[PDB]
């Protein structure tokens, strides 16, 4: 309890940013390798619409 | 002895009736400011549960 | 009649009006009331009647309906 | 506590009620032990008669 306790701020700061961020978006992010892919159809948007 | 622990049981059970008073007063009003707050304030603006 | 004070209290710590209660339902997950708020509310009954009820009786109040069989 | 102290109250009472018994008893064996006495005086009594 005490470990989880100490983790818990963190994890709910971290959660709040990223709803935060994906609603923000179309896409629904659920991993770090989905967030990549992400960033790389965001290069490829950037690179048509310039 | 035991009947001043009986007498002591006494005056617990009127703290704890004090205290009920408490709560039950309490979520009253929690009631009517949960109504009034989702106007979309409650769900990220006002809680923010870190 | 003596159940509107049930009928009455539930509404006022659940948020709903007297009649959205159904007694089929059941307050754990039908009604949105949680842990916390399902003690508030029997312990408000409790409150109410100036009446005890332990924790092994007051579990089985799950239901909308369990409110007024242990009353009445 | 309150349940704890109800059931020590019907403890208390079993113990005061077998205690109850043995101060009867006690005043039967005064009354035995008096009449004890007696009888040990009566004894060397008669044996000096």
């Amino acid at each position: 309890i005490q470990s989880l306790t100490a983790r818990a701020p963190v994890w709910l700061a971290a959660q709040d940013t990223l709803n935060q961020l994906c609603e923000q978006s179309g896409e629904t992010l659920a991993s770090s390798n989905d967030v990549t892919e992400y960033m790389q159809q965001l290069l490829e948007r950037e690179r048509e619409a310039t | 002895e035991m009947e001043n622990v009986q007498k002591k049981l006494r005056k617990l059970e009127r703290d704890y009736y004090q205290i009920r008073e408490q709560v039950v007063s309490a979520k009253a009003g929690w009631c009517a400011v949960m109504r009034m707050v989702k106007d979309n304030g409650v769900e990220r603006r006002l809680h923010r549960r870190e | 009649t003596i159940e509107e004070r049930v009928k009455k209290i539930i509404g006022e710590q659940l948020g709903v009006k007297q009649e959205e209660v159904t007694n089929n339902a059941s307050f754990v997950e039908d009604l949105g009331a949680d842990s916390l708020d399902t003690v508030e509310l029997v312990m408000a009954l409790e409150e109410e009647f100036d009446t005890e009820i332990p924790d092994e009786e007051a579990e089985k109040i799950t239901t909308v309906q369990a409110a007024i069989d242990y009353i009445n | 506590s309150h349940k704890q102290l109800a059931t020590e109250q019907y403890r208390h009472v079993e113990m005061a009620r077998e205690l109850a018994e043995q101060s009867g008893a006690s005043s039967d064996l005064e009354t035995d032990h008096q009449a004890a006495s007696d009888h040990l005086n009566l004894v060397q009594t008669a044996m000096r008669q």
